[PDB]
């Protein structure tokens, strides 16, 4: 009962001070929105 | 209203909304970050 509850209690404090945890959801985010704005800026191209 | 909006630098479409972004006095237009222009000053009166 105490080894349980004291684990959970360390997922708080772990996701609170280490952001990089969820770092793996943010590259899907970051990935999109890089592609976005990318094929954006071509439009503001010559192409020649 | 959704029309054409030209003034004195560029033709353009939108719709014109009041916000609290400011230019410089010298200062004419403005672009996002997508490279578009999101306001231009009035050429006539001061407003934004």
């Amino acid at each position: 009962a105490n080894q349980f509850n004291s684990a959970i209690g360390k997922i708080q404090d772990s996701l609170s001070s280490t952001a990089s945890a969820l770092g793996k959801l943010q590259d899907v985010v970051n990935q999109n929105a890089q592609a976005l704005n990318t094929l954006v800026k071509q439009l503001s191209s010559n192409f020649g | 209203k959704c029309v054409n909006f030209n003034f004195n630098g560029l033709t353009g479409t939108g719709v014109l909304t009041e916000s609290n972004k400011k230019f410089l006095p010298f200062q004419q237009f403005g672009r996002d970050i997508a490279d578009t222009t999101d306001a231009v000053r009035d050429p006539q009166t001061l407003e934004i």
